[PDB]
RNA sequence: AGAGAAAUCAA
RNA sequence: UGCU
């Protein structure tokens, strides 16, 4: 393929013409990106730019120099004509690819002219700004996974199996399905904008008299004002008891940072012996539990499947592991959420704690891995996990 | 912090940027434990092939990427920060090289990768022996053996085994040198630890005064205040001319025109109306560039610099001292009042023609029946006009300005009325600008259209007779520099009719919030503190004066103004304050005035709001 | 100004807006910035003492002092030792949970900072060339000045930025060859490290009397940078902070909130006089390492959060170009104590061109630090109201039940900041009793509403990138006026108006020019508002773009709607999330040694963005150099392809 | 000349 | 050489 000749051809003059710059680190690029000596705002030579005889820059190709006396090329510079001249009598593309080289911007017009607006109230209401969603998102992605899911996205084959673990799934199947054209007809900065823009969760601070939905927040600037309103029109898996010897308690555990500040967050755990039948998309099945032990676990799942988030999943359930439910992060949390987070990310980027609670078997009878996956070849094998 | 010689110098260099070790607790160390570790597994995988393909895949200090890649086609995937550091390719297993100073203790780590557990001197673990051959042990042995005599040359044992025992500590040391330099300047150390006992004292402050009174402004005495800005402002006629371009109003000027003298300024010598002339020719011919003429150099300050250089330098009498600039302190102008009055004056054209945005839905089109309407309130106003005027001539000037021209060049102040008619505002005039900064003033003369004269008004202004078609009208002429930012600011003075419109539009808004219903034409009573008494007037005319009065600000805006309103801001609240029967406190050395008072020196407009202000009840009781 | 107070039917804060200079040339500074720099420089001596002692003031150090020496008639330069330690204790044990954060900060987010983001900031003065160069420039030259003498190459993080950076001034002599044979020693360097480059502050507003600022150099930026993240990471998390990242929802809720009846409220909003030229740098160090040490933090980070305040306490201001000398009409400029002037007390602290001075801050750095300083003198006992302060601005709400303690704890409040040298302004600081009336920032409050005011007009004027780009910027800017409450319907719509009149008219699409007659006999209709047609954008449609909004309503067809969008065109080939590429997303055409490096790493960078798709995406973290990188990742994608192995083979042979 | 304001532009 |  001609393009891999041309990427060893410019490698090559790169390192020949620029040998010290070539011999700079790699993570150097973050500081010598924006190498530029450029120093407000050309907005002032703009009106002067625009009328000078040759303003556009164009690249050497098909057009007609002089049409009903027109001077348009001067081999390149253009006229400032020809962006105009480029709307009638010229080439035209195929439907498909004006459909797909704008999509975002259509999914936008098309929510705004979806919406049947009430009619328009005038009070003395005052709105107090608060930080909501900026724009509808195709899905709910944390401001955190976005670039591994780009890298996902779009360069599957170079990445990491941490960067692939903090990563949201069924958002890069959609994403890869509606930006397949995109990333053919446009460039490759283009496309990651347009995607990162089509998933990126931007709090930001908004006007706010009634409670706003990531849909009415994108059109929020004439809705709500100081005098008028208009109206508008575990995660995922899910768990059930079959056999408890007695009920769930609500213990909870105070953490003391100072004697003069203390928070209660309370973790649900069993008692006794307990079973219970968890379903999770392709993942089912159902697993023994003791007070704060896993006696067996069994697992319907798909061969060589994913199988970490959902036993993290258990693990909250009972508050089987200890380092997340006792024993804090080395910090005070401030309160349950970014403590029900931060479980989940801490014990995502490692898993040693299942490790250890449920041990290690020398056998590879074991359907389940070490590494939290579904019927893989591996050294070990973690013991006390069957399947239906 | 130079290379150990049992490590290749290859190794070194592919270890150098793998881990940030000048920061790292025992650096220098735990990098050459690293390279021990990488140099067993190279000789544990040195030259060895099965099936055709090299037996042991090195996967220690390399791309991720080809890593990622290898082990894709190997049917295993491996996290970040435990993978292996090579691969047995001929029994499918991993293993990972881990020097340990006691061998009893083998503690498999996990079950992902079977280790390899070699000691300081050499002997290897039971099952990292048997399952290795018996040349790699000794080839291990050896270089473990070299390296220990190395360490034991320079008493590194117990930093060795510290290393090995731990994994990270990060550190950030302060050398002995660079101490001195930095507590040169301070009475205490790096780490300060004064030996005070913590406590707050108790001190005796002062008491806080009520203000039982507004503050007066101090009125300034002086000359009275000329006008000192690009344009005329309120006193700007026009001139009908017949429909066409800019060059064939310009051309039937030129053709009937009568220029007489009537004052002369000593400022703007009368001599400088032959190159007005010439540049009208030129532009009639076409080319609004023009070479430079005798009665230039008194007209764009030609040479004036090194003139006037060689002038002061003729004397050079006196001693050095300090530069003490002093700026003329001026009153209140008597024609402040006549320009407001004159800039409310109701015209025929509406002189505001700005394309209505779309209307989609319910709320478009209240927005846009609100700026139609303000549009109506303040569009057929002479202040609309000259706020056209002055858009047309900065950008105009602005435009031609750009270049570094040493010829004069012209840009008329033409209009067209829906008609079509041209409109003679006046003219901009070039002169040779070799502009460098955008702080750089440009020589410019500007030779526009009076209503009337006045002398006091306009003491460096030159007004000629001009006689067209059966009608006079004066004409002024002046001399000016100007700079590039200011021109570019008074390109968009259009934005000047956003406040007038807020003010009318939250007005708008109150009134149908008070009840439901939008009416879009309430002109309610405003009771404003008009000559003492409060008397009030109509909301479109407190609109039409809220916009005359901004333009003069605008127009006139200089540090004083800006210091002028940003400290009047305070005095503005405490006014409000007092309104609403409320009591305002003041700390001891509080004089709000004082901060008012040193920005009113000469500015016009500040005090013309200086005597606003001293034209209002002083106690709201 | 009769007209600005309106008596019935609006309040007169409503029209507080036309108290501004919005339209009209913002203030510009001229000739030498020697005087103010030197005026700055003499307050933190003159205000020392009760009394003028300047010359006996030029011998302290740290700015300690007695409580019977604090000025509280007039502005107090210093602090007082044993207050900042109460002080910072005080503040400590209250606010304990943002506390924390900062543990998690050091701890974790720390050693993860890397010192790339230095070269997201402003011009830097360059050591080697002595001329202000942009941030990239500074930073390599820094980078490369240090590897060369160093003999080892520069971590990734910024801790290894600083580590790098203590070690160099270990070393006696220093080159930065590279034609270039520069040579420095440990004092030379010292005093590049120490001296700050000032310049005035142009196009400012509301001002007077013009100011000066300074920057610091590339050898204290990365220290400079780690304590201001740690102050914004102490600031996010305290509600007496006027810090953006809150939004000003403090000041809301506490215009909001109700207060019993019988209790006397009030509100004091004011600003701080000389507030740059009273704080001394020690005091931040001691409220520091009381932080750090009440956290139980390792004793390098306590040492580590003290170099950027002590270089500062050693700082050599540069004084500009010179003091201007008359005899006549002639001016000359001279050096500080060439001639008497108004500055001979300070002809001593002149090293070269540069100004030393040990006691106070100057304008430019250390602005969120400074907050810092400001909040912890509000925690006291006789102190209950609440402070809301952002640098030189401050708003506080009394809520006492009787008028003498509301004056005991506003007297209390006035002399706590003084204890540390904040000295609000007697001319600016004003207190309404009943309710509240008052302003902070650009905000203004009246009863329950809290409105803002802008500082500088929003700018309805097109930029210079492209029409398409151009709209997308306009729009953006006016939505964002709009929904900070600054706009409403009306004034929205007009600015939209505005904007788009200009716009037409910058592009020449307005009148009879050449485009439009050339769109004329040529039958081209126009179809877009760059192209003079109707406008489409309403007021409730600022935030879609043009074309699609076109092609929803039907005015761009689909013939025109193919040909405009042609990726093959001739012409083509507050993120800005719109103008997909099209035909009228075009681009216009516009010490030197520089300029090919420039070029050099363009290459570099072009093949780096082709191979290395991530980049786009995350910063780049690799191991290795350049080259290897490059190396390897062409390897892997030819063995990637689908080509047979000799193709493969071969163009790895090509590779050289 | 003038612009201007704490000092520069009129190369 | 054409912004109401």
């Amino acid at each position: 393929e001609c393009t891999l000749r041309a990427l060893v051809e410019e490698y090559n003059g790169a390192c020949k013409e620029a040998p010290k710059e070539m011999s700079k680190q790699f993570t150097d690029y973050n500081t010598f990106k924006r190498y530029t000596t450029s120093k407000h705002a050309p907005q002032m030579r703009l009106v002067y730019s625009v009328r000078k005889p040759w303003p556009i820059s164009m690249t050497p190709s098909k057009e007609i120099p002089l049409v009903f006396n027109g001077t348009k090329l001067k081999d390149t510079r253009a006229n400032i004509v020809v962006p105009d001249y480029w709307s009638k009598y010229g080439s035209q593309t195929s439907l498909e690819v004006v459909n797909a080289i704008l999509y975002a911007e259509d999914l936008k017009v098309q929510r705004f002219f979806s919406t049947e607006w009430g009619e328009i109230r005038y009070g003395r209401m005052l709105p107090f700004r608060k930080p909501v969603q900026a724009c509808p998102t195709i899905e709910e992605v944390n401001p955190a996974s976005i670039p591994h899911t780009l890298l996902q996205v779009f360069c599957p084959q170079y990445t990491t199996l941490d960067s692939k673990r903090k990563a949201h799934m069924g958002a890069v199947e959609k994403l890869k399905r509606v930006m397949e054209p995109i990333c053919k007809v446009q460039t490759q900065e283009s496309a990651v904008h347009i995607a990162r823009s089509l998933i990126d969760s931007n709090k930001k601070w908004l006007p706010t008299v009634v409670d706003h939905t990531p849909r009415t927040a994108e059109m929020a600037h004439f809705l709500c004002s100081k005098y008028h309103y208009v109206h508008t029109n575990i995660r995922s898996t899910k768990f059930s008891i079959l056999n408890s010897d007695h009920p769930r308690i609500e213990v909870k555990k105070v953490f003391s940072l100072s004697p003069d500040v203390q928070v209660t967050i309370p973790y649900r755990r069993f008692k006794g012996k307990a079973k219970v039948y968890f379903q999770n998309d392709q993942i089912q099945g159902y697993f023994s539990c003791t007070d704060r032990q896993i006696d067996e676990i069994k697992i319907s799942a798909p061969k060589n499947a994913p199988l970490l988030e959902p036993l993290l999943d258990i693990c909250y359930y009972g508050s089987f592991i200890e380092p997340g439910f006792e024993q804090t992060f080395g910090f005070y949390p401030a309160g349950k959420r970014e403590f029900v987070d931060s479980f989940f990310m801490h014990h995502s980027k490692d898993h040693k704690a299942f490790l250890i609670h449920m041990g290690l078997d020398k056998d590879l009878s074991l359907p389940l891995s070490p590494e939290l996956n579904w019927k893989e070849p591996a050294l070990s094998k973690v013991c006390r996990v069957t399947e239906l | 912090t130079d290379r150990p010689d049992h490590i290749d110098s290859r190794v070194w260099e592919l270890s150098e940027t793998q881990e940030d070790w000048i920061t790292q607790v025992h650096g220098h160390v735990r990098r050459v434990v690293e390279c021990w570790k990488y140099t067993i597994c190279c000789l544990i995988s040195n030259m060895h092939t099965h099936r055709g393909a090299p037996q042991y895949d090195v996967f220690k200090w390399q791309d991720r990427s080809t890593i990622e890649w290898i082990c894709s086609k190997k049917k295993v995937q491996y996290p970040e920060r435990d993978t292996p550091d090579l691969y047995d390719n001929e029994r499918a297993v991993a293993y990972k090289v881990l020097l340990v100073s006691d061998l009893s203790d083998h503690s498999p780590t996990s079950g992902i990768y079977h280790d390899l557990a070699f000691n300081l001197e050499g002997e290897a673990e039971e099952s990292c022996a048997l399952v290795l051959r018996g040349s790699q042990l000794q080839d291990i042995k050896g270089f473990l053996c070299r390296a220990l005599e190395w360490v034991v040359s320079n008493n590194l044992t117990q930093e060795v085994v510290e290393t090995i025992s731990g994994e990270a500590k990060l550190q950030f040391s302060v050398g002995t040198t660079f101490r001195t330099l930095l507590k040169r300047d301070t009475d205490w150390d790096v780490i300060p630890t004064p030996r005070v006992e913590p406590n707050v004292p108790r001190i005796e402050g002062r008491r806080w005064t009520q203000m039982k009174k507004l503050p007066l402004l101090k009125e300034k005495e002086g000359p009275p205040s000329p006008w000192r800005a690009l344009l005329l402002g309120a006193d700007s006629e026009y001139i009908v001319c017949p429909p066409g371009t800019d060059q064939e109003a310009i051309s039937w000027i030129h053709s009937q025109s009568e220029i007489e003298c009537i004052r002369e300024s000593k400022s703007t010598p009368a001599s400088v109306i032959t190159c007005l002339t010439s540049s009208l020719q030129s532009f009639a011919e076409g080319n609004p560039v023009r070479s430079r003429i005798h009665e230039d150099i008194i007209a764009f300050g030609i040479n004036k610099k090194q003139e006037k250089k060689q002038s002061a330098s003729s004397s050079a009498s006196g001693e050095w001292k300090r530069a003490e600039y002093q700026v003329e302190e001026m009153s209140l102008p008597p024609w402040v009042e006549e320009e407001m009055v004159l800039l409310r004056s109701d015209q025929e054209d509406n002189w505001i023609e700005l394309e209505k945005n779309a209307i989609y839905t319910e709320v478009d089109g209240v927005a846009e029946g609100l700026v139609d309407k303000y549009i109506e309130i303040v569009g057929r106003t002479k202040v609309a006009s000259v706020i056209e005027k002055w858009q047309i001539a900065a950008t105009r000037t602005f435009s031609q300005l750009h270049t570094d021209r040493s010829r004069i060049t012209a840009c008329p102040i033409i209009t067209r009325d829906p008609s079509g008619n041209c409109q003679f505002w006046g003219m901009v005039l070039l002169g040779p600008h070799h502009v460098k900064r955008d702080t750089d003033n440009a020589p410019l003369l500007i030779a526009e259209i009076m209503g009337e004269d006045t002398e006091e008004k306009y003491p460096k202004h030159s007004v000629f007779s001009l006689k067209v078609e059966e009608k006079q009208f004066l004409l002024s002429l002046k001399i000016t520099s100007f700079s590039r930012n200011k021109l570019y600011t008074f390109s968009n003075i259009r934005r000047v009719l956003i406040q007038p419109a807020s003010i009318y539009s939250q007005v708008v808004l109150s009134r149908a919030a008070e009840n439901n219903s939008l009416n879009l034409e309430v002109n309610p009573e405003i009771q404003l503190y008009l000559e003492g008494a409060q008397r009030g007037m109509t909301l479109y005319q407190w609109v039409r004066m809220i916009l005359c009065l901004e333009f003069l600000m605008a127009i006139y805006n200089n540090p004083q103004m800006e210091g002028f309103l940003a400290n009047m801001r305070r005095l503005h609240m405490s006014r409000h304050a007092m309104m609403e029967r409320r009591q305002v406190f003041l700390p001891f050395g509080s004089r709000p005035e004082d901060k008012v008072n040193e920005c009113i020196i000469n500015n016009p407009i500040v005090a013309y709001l200086a005597k606003g202000w001293n034209s209002m009840p002083n106690v709201y009781y | 100004m009769n007209l600005f107070t309106p008596l019935s039917e609006i309040n007169p804060t409503t029209t507080q807006e036309l108290l501004y200079a919005y339209t009209g040339p913002a203030p510009v500074a001229y000739g030498t910035r020697t005087r103010a720099v030197l005026e700055n420089i003499i307050r933190p001596y003159q205000y020392f003492y009760k009394e003028p002692n300047v010359q006996r003031a030029l011998d302290i150090k740290t700015g300690c002092k007695e409580p019977e020496d604090i000025n509280v008639e007039g502005p107090s330069s210093g602090f007082h030792t044993a207050s900042v330690l109460k002080l910072a204790d005080n503040f400590f044990r209250k606010y304990r949970p943002a506390m924390e954060k900062l543990k998690y900060w050091i701890l974790v987010k720390l050693p993860k900072l890397k010192y790339a983001e230095l070269s997201k900031g402003r011009q830097t003065y360059s050591f080697i060339h002595k001329r202000n160069l942009p941030a990239p420039i500074a930073l390599e030259e820094t980078v490369e000045f240090l590897e060369q003498n160093l003999r080892r190459k520069i971590g990734p993080t910024l801790l290894s930025y600083c580590q790098a950076i203590a070690d160099v001034m270990e070393l006696d002599e220093t080159t930065y060859e590279g034609t270039y044979t520069i040579k420095f020693s440990r004092e030379e360097l010292w005093d590049q490290m120490r001296t700050l480059n000032t310049m005035w502050k142009h196009l400012e507003r509301g001002r007077l009397n013009r100011r000066t600022i300074a920057t610091p150099s590339m050898l204290i930026r990365g220290f400079v940078k780690i304590v201001e993240d740690a102050a914004k990471e102490i600031l996010e998390n305290v509600p007496t902070s006027g810090v953006p990242v809150g939004g000003e929802e403090k000041l809301a809720k506490l215009a909001s909130k109700q207060t019993f009846h019988t209790a006397v409220t009030g509100e004091l909003s004011g600003d701080q006089e000389k507030f740059n030229e009273c704080l001394d740098p020690d005091a931040m160090r001691l409220m520091w390492t009381v932080f750090l040490r009440k956290l139980g933090c390792p004793d390098w980070i306590m040492e580590l959060f003290n170099i950027p305040f002590m270089v500062f306490k050693s700082k050599l201001a540069d004084m500009g170009e010179g003091l201007v000398y008359t005899k006549g009409k002639l001016t000359d400029r001279k050096p500080l104590g060439e001639m008497p002037s108004e500055f001979d007390d300070l002809v001593r602290n002149v090293v070269g061109n540069s100004i030393s001075c040990r006691l106070g801050m100057f304008m430019g750095m250390y602005n969120l630090t400074s907050t810092l300083l400001a909040l912890i003198s509000i925690e006291r006992e006789e102190l209950t109201g609440s402070h809301v302060e952002s640098s030189d601005d401050f708003i506080h709400f009394f809520n006492c039940k009787t008028h003498e303690e509301m004056f005991k704890q506003a007297e209390t409040l006035r002399l706590t900041l003084k204890l540390v040298g904040i000295n609000m302004s007697p001319s600016k600081c004003i207190l309404i009793s009943p309710a509240g009336i008052g302003e902070f920032n650009s905000k203004f409050h009246h009863r329950d509403f809290v409105g803002n005011v802008a500082t500088e007009l929003p700018a309805l004027v097109p930029n210079g990138t492209n029409p398409m780009t151009d709209l997308a910027m306009g729009l953006n800017v006016i939505k964002h006026s709009v929904n900070t409450g600054q706009m409403n319907l009306c004034t929205g719509a007009l600015a939209m108006r505005i904007f788009n009149h200009a716009y037409k008219y910058a592009y020449m699409a307005l009148g009879v020019t050449r485009r439009t007659r050339f769109m004329e006999e040529n039958a081209i209709t126009p179809l877009l508002t760059n192209q003079g047609a109707s406008p489409v954008h309403s007021f409730s449609t600022m935030h879609l773009d043009e074309v699609a909004l076109r092609r929803h309503l039907g005015l761009l067809d689909e013939e025109t709607l193919r040909r405009i969008l042609n990726p093959n065109n001739p012409v083509t080939q507050i993120m800005e999330d719109y103008s997909v590429p099209s035909c009228f997303k075009y681009t216009l055409s516009r010490h030197k040694a520089l300029l090919n490096k420039e070029e050099r790493y363009q290459r570099v960078t072009s093949i780096i963005n082709k191979l290395f798709p991530e980049v786009l995406i995350q910063e780049a973290s690799a191991p290795g150099t350049v080259r290897e990188s490059l190396k390897r990742r062409l390897e892997l994608v030819v063995e990637r392809s689908d080509l047979d192995e000799e193709r493969k083979k071969r163009i790895l042979s090509r590779i050289f």
